[PDB]
């Protein structure tokens, strides 16, 4: 019964203290005569003034090891600085008790509580999942957002970032999604509703202090604090250190989901800061760059950040990633959104054009996508008309936008009757269907009924995408 | 100690220099040029000498100071002018009597000769003291009545000796603390590493408004003392009124002005205008120089000084924040500091990330702007200070698309969009309402509901009526003036009246040099009530033309509302505004018949 | 005159909304993507040569 | 090229050398140079590629005292349909002409999809006229090139502004361009029409315009050939 007692963690391993610092070049410090250096060993720097910083070995050269320091490299002295070699790669003290605990970006508690009384030391950036042992995620969750449920719907196990930009209400959208998250067909395992709630892991990298307080306050709002683990790396926190905060959050989410069998909901806000940290460390290391100065391996690294979500064969847990990122110039061809578009399954686009129009949430649903909606909806899940209604909404919204563009070029008069129908549909859509209260929760059935109310503007004949079987059943009332 | 090994431009390699830190500043050569270490190779350390190195000789001794770039914090840095690295330009000129700055000059950043009256604090011998604890105050000038001197934040121990009340110079030791047996002597000043943010007990949420007096930005786009602000630094946009209003009429207990890389002529104008600029408290009786210290750098200075200008300024601002004084730091041009960073990176050969800028530019800006904010100061007694940053941006091509301005706009919560066209049409303070924004409106809701509850709805009502009139201007130009409805013309006239008599502020006139928040709110009420009464009366009454022509006296009264002297007293001004609103209501009631 | 003015206004609006609003992004694409990336590759290659 | 030189300059044969894909040769040169850690010239290509392509191309033509010749017609694929690529750029700098196969022309169904505007024959000037081809060949080619260029310009303007803004010259240019691309450039893969038939067809194309606006040809050629019909 005690599979746990095979850890033998009592072994004491003495650590080599190195005074053999030769020099520092930016974020990187170099040691000349370490003995058998480890590839990704974490180390502890001891500054001459007694300050203790830590970093990880990036490159090894015979007896020489190159170390980056998370908290910067100001103050290291080649005469009085000492380096301690732990012998193991970076590991987080993980336990089921981290729920309700607020942590620094480096896993250090900052809620004035104690250190994590760890149930295990899980290594960062764990091994990839065997494709033969993957469960295709097809349990759609009802986020309560009509812009998200009826069309580009979210399953349990998504990797679906919220594309956004500076000043946009992406934080409010994420808070609403976290608050209203829930399966459209709950299992009802317990009538008390204890395990029906999502566990949440929140990672804040590079965000300003106001955003961290907002997210913490909103989690205190919904009684979700006891189900949240917060990793807050703020703007004043070291920039080199921001590359591990999402990794710590993903490691604790993996522990909670694939070992504790919880349903984790992971929020990685402002991943643009993580990308900028990657760019800074790449420029410091001076290797081959990619487009716009980002590293050429940024695709693989972002994938390792993202691919950690999903569902496995034998465990009843899941990780639902909703990263938040800010496009620097509202550009979707920027490498920060382009690569995550290559990796993740769809995205949720927050539009500045729609935001300035005053609608909330400002979700431009036309460029957004959900790659796992194609099997998360159907007859058994939600309603049989979900797919065709979503397709027709997409097509009619695109036609409405095209006709609105044509209105400015050839005037309203030259528009055909179907074009005027498209403008009316787009107006009613953007201001009755996309528009939703910040605390308003609409079931996918209510929002599907609203979508059918909008689609009834058109006559049945030109609803081309909708199959005749569904059209003859749902187009009329009820 | 050390010795010069190789020199090439601004970079110098020093041999047998074992035991030097990373960014430890050193005295290079017999001229004792100041230089910052940037690379280490065993005993050989790479030094970035600040000034010209055309005279250095291989073999010149180089002495390591033992500390990083540190600003001297203490009495005597108020009313003084500094460069990026805090060199006392005034003292530099007086001691040398030379037009130019002498190379390798080492005049102390703080006047070591001035005798400061010192009264000790509540701490006594044998007590335990930690960083940030006020152990005495120094009467610096007539405006900074009590310059609370602090134990340096990294230091702590048991007090073993305190100098009694009297007059001391900054070289005199006035405090002995014991920690782990070793004694430590503390004078009236202490040096702090410029790049590490000066610590605080707790950083709060800035919620008290940074009242500048400029009505347009105090109402439409407010800022909080402890917030971050971005303004265009372009030529002739009228940023001078913004700088002088923040340094002249703001709530700040101290002012930090930094000139990063501004042109020589403009820096001269600033350095001549600031001494002859007087305060507002007690009736304009003191110069704001007693409240302001400046960091001045012309176009051609040591590039390291230009790069460290804003860091020195923010460190001084944090030092005064730790005393409980709300400070505001004004940056002459963040774009010039970005250019200094770019040239430093080019000298170091670093990889250009975006348009030649280093990859850490965004991180550097984010950290620097996060240094600001209301915070509980470290140590006892429990006092709260605040640092607010009003940084100016000036892109070279004016495209407002280079990464520095994008990062500044993303980080800063409030943007005051000074415009060329408004300044051309003699409209001041020439803030473009359409493009300007403030994200502190939601935060200030608590302060408003505590003081002026009606303020937020009035503010966004004015926002939307000006936006509507702006779009109806294009509508008019499209169709014709006659196509407007009565309510549309009401909106147009109300917006024009606003632009003439609320947003526009003379500044030089006595009545509107400083518009207080209560007078601003009363004018909010007057203008919004005028629009609402006209709208309602026309909606349920006759044509607008007759009413507006008949009610032009009320429009003139609300226009002259700008002329109400704030010096009459807040209660008197509020009562007179109530009288104005009463007569307004009565006269509109009479007209609607 | 109505026919002529309608044609002229249609041409002006069509140009200002499509031709200019595509040429300006065309020039921006050219510069920002291609010229900057070619200069960055040249910089990387010469930096490797210097190294 | 060495076996071609043997045959043309030693066995006095007339060699028509065809190089199937010079782009592959350039890629192999780039691979060798990159493995050699040599200084790149452009986008990874060797800085001596000018001399290599000169060596390959220049070994062609007739030499004094020999009855043979080498007619070299290399084929090279532009990587992104652009002359500005290093391969075609360095090719044209040393070669004495080029035949431009145009992607837009091919997508229109025209075979051969040869665009005449970028195509050039740098030594065509002294190979046609009196006693060789026909005396109208040079002027006919010049007029056709000018009319085709005007047709492209007028098509671009018609894309920009309305067709009515185009002059009568421009409408005639579009008509000539359409008939030109559909009948004169278009040719079966097994047709083998002689240059005199091509010149007659070119004259039939040019007879769309009146005599006055064939300004680029001499009046002698114009009044000698225009009315032959």
């Amino acid at each position: 019964i005690n599979k746990k007692a095979v850890e033998q963690g009592f072994n004491v391993k003495p650590r080599l203290n190195y005074n053999t610092v030769s020099g520092v070049n930016g974020p990187l410090v170099i040691l000349e005569k370490v003995k058998f250096p480890r590839y990704n060993e974490i180390v502890n720097l001891t500054l001459p003034d007694g300050t203790v910083r830590q970093g990880q070995v990036l490159e090894i050269r015979g007896d020489r090891a190159i170390v980056q320091v998370f908290e910067g490299t100001s103050g290291i002295d080649v005469k009085k600085t000492t380096v301690e070699f732990t012998g193991e790669s970076l590991r987080i003290p993980v336990s089921e008790d981290m729920l309700g605990r607020i942590f620094d970006g480096s896993g250090r508690p900052i809620d004035n509580g104690p250190k994590v009384f760890a149930e295990d030391y899980l290594d960062i950036n764990g091994s990839p999942i065997n494709p033969y042992a993957r469960i295709y995620p097809e349990e759609m969750i009802s986020t309560g957002v009509s812009a998200i449920d009826t069309m580009n719907s979210i399953a349990r196990g998504q990797k679906i970032p919220i594309f956004s930009a500076s000043g946009l209400p992406h934080n409010e959208i994420a808070a609403q999604i976290c608050r209203q998250a829930g399966l459209v067909r709950p299992t009802k395992d317990v009538h008390d509703g204890h395990e029906e709630n999502f566990s949440i892991v929140f990672a804040a990298m590079g965000v300003n202090l106001e955003t961290a307080r907002f997210f913490k306050q909103d989690f205190e709002e919904n009684g979700s604090l006891e189900r949240t683990s917060l990793f807050l790396n703020l703007a004043n926190d070291p920039t080199i250190e921001r590359i591990i905060t999402p990794r710590l959050a993903l490691t604790t989410a993996e522990y909670l989901a694939y070992q504790t069998e919880r349903h984790v909901l992971t929020i990685l806000t402002d991943m643009s800061s993580y990308a900028d940290a990657l760019r800074e460390v790449s420029a410091a290391r001076e290797e081959v760059p990619g487009r716009r100065g980002y590293p050429g391996y940024m695709y693989t690294d972002l994938s390792t950040i993202y691919e950690r979500a999903g569902r496995v064969e034998g465990r009843n847990g899941s990780i639902t990633q909703i990263p938040i990122l800010t496009m620097p110039n509202d550009d979707i061809t920027h490498p920060i959104p382009d690569l995550t578009g290559y990796i993740t399954e769809g995205q949720i686009f927050v539009d500045r054009q729609l935001h300035n129009k005053g609608i909330y949430p400002p979700i431009n649903v036309l460029p957004s996508l959900s790659r796992l909606m194609k099997s998360a909806i159907g007859e058994g899940m939600t309603r049989k008309d979900h797919g065709d209604v979503s397709n027709q909404l997409y097509a009619k919204y695109a036609i409405g936008k095209d006709a609105a563009a044509m209105k400015a070029v050839v005037g309203e008069e030259a528009l055909s009757i179907e074009d005027k129908l498209s403008l009316e549909f787009l107006e009613k859509f953007e201001k009755t269907f996309i528009t939703q209260g910040a605390y308003e929760d609409r079931t996918v059935f209510e929002s599907l009924d609203q979508a059918w109310s909008l689609l009834r503007i058109y006559p049945k004949e030109m609803l081309n995408r909708i199959s005749p079987k569904i059209l003859d059943e749902f187009y009329d009332r009820a | 100690y050390g010795a010069i090994y190789s020199v090439s431009g601004p970079v110098v390699i020093a041999e047998n220099m074992i035991g030097c830190a990373m960014y430890e500043l050193v005295k290079v050569g017999h001229d004792n040029l100041v230089g910052e270490v940037i690379r280490i190779d065993g005993d050989k350390a790479t030094i970035q000498v600040y000034e010209e190195t055309a005279g250095l000789t291989v073999g010149d001794p180089v002495l390591r100071t033992g500390k990083p770039l540190s600003v001297e914090l203490g009495p005597g840095l108020m009313e003084t002018i500094y460069d990026g690295i805090q060199r006392p330009l005034k003292a530099i000129k007086e001691e040398s009597q030379s037009i130019y700055i002498p190379r390798g000059i080492d005049t102390p950043a703080l006047d070591r000769t001035i005798k400061w009256q010192f009264t000790p604090g509540k701490f006594q011998v044998g007590d335990h003291i930690s960083g940030g604890d006020i152990y005495g105050s120094v009467f610096e000038n007539s405006l900074i009545s009590s310059h609370k001197i602090l134990l340096p934040p990294r230091s702590r121990g048991t007090i073993t000796w305190i100098a009694p009340a009297g007059e001391y110079t900054l070289d005199e030791k006035i405090l002995e603390v014991e920690f782990d047996g070793k004694k430590s002597d503390f004078t009236l000043y202490h040096t702090w590493p410029v790049r590490v943010p000066r610590p605080v007990t707790e950083k709060l949420s800035a919620d008290y408004p940074l009242l500048t007096g400029q009505r347009v930005l105090d109402a439409l786009f407010p800022c909080v003392q402890g917030g971050t602000t971005c303004i265009p630094g372009a030529f002739g946009c009228g940023k001078t009124v913004i700088s002088q209003s923040l340094s002249k009429y703001s709530n700040s207990d101290a002012i930090i002005y930094v000139g990063c890389g501004e042109r020589g002529n403009e820096m001269a104008e600033v350095l001549m205008e600031f001494p002859e600029l007087y305060t507002e408290m007690s009736g304009t009786k003191e110069p704001i120089m007693k409240r302001t210290t400046l960091v001045a750098n012309t176009s051609n200075m040591p590039v390291a000084a230009r790069e460290a200008s804003i860091y020195t300024g923010i460190t001084l601002a944090e030092y005064f924040r730790d005393q409980g004084k709300n400070v505001s730091m004004i940056a002459d041009s963040s774009s010039r500091w970005a250019e200094a960073l770019r040239e430093i990176s080019g000298r170091l050969g670093e990889m250009p990330a975006d348009q030649g800028f280093p990859a850490y530019l965004g991180a550097k800006l984010a950290s620097f702007y996060e240094r600001a904010g209301k915070a509980v100061a470290l140590g006892s007694p429990d006092r709260t200070g605040s640092v607010s940053i009003v940084a100016a941006v000036s892109p070279a091509g004016g495209d407002f698309s280079d990464p520095v301005t994008t990062a500044t706009l993303g980080i800063t919560q409030v943007f005051w969009g000074l415009d060329k066209k408004l300044a051309q049409r003699k409209h001041f303070p020439s803030i473009n309402t359409s493009v300007s924004y403030s994200k502190y409106t939601n935060v200030l809701n608590k302060f408003y509901d505590s003081n002026y509850p009606e303020f937020p709805v009035l503010r966004d009502r004015m926002k939307e009526i000006l936006s509507n009139a702006e779009e109806l201007e294009q509508v008019v130009q499209l169709v014709g003036k006659s196509a407007l409805s009565d309510s549309d013309k009401i909106t147009l006239d109300v917006a024009t009246l606003i632009k003439e008599d609320f947003l526009q502020q003379n500044g030089y006139s006595t009545y509107d040099a400083f518009c207080p928040i209560w007078k601003t709110f009363d004018m909010m009420r007057a203008f919004i009530s005028y629009h609402d009464e006209a709208q309602k009366a026309v909606a349920n009454g006759a044509n607008w033309s007759k009413l507006a022509d008949s009610t032009g006296d009320v429009k003139h009264a609300v226009s002259s509302s700008k002329f109400f002297e704030p010096s009459r007293g807040e209660k008197e001004v509020h009562g007179e505004f109530e009288k104005l609103l009463s007569t307004m209501q009565e006269r509109f009631a009479e007209s609607t018949d | 005159a109505f026919i002529i003015l309608d044609e002229v206004i249609k041409v002006t609006n069509r140009r200002v909304n499509a031709i200019e609003h595509v040429i300006i992004p065309r020039t921006e694409n050219t510069i920002a993507y291609i010229n900057s990336e070619l200069d960055e590759l040249d910089r990387e290659e010469f930096y490797r040569l210097k190294k």
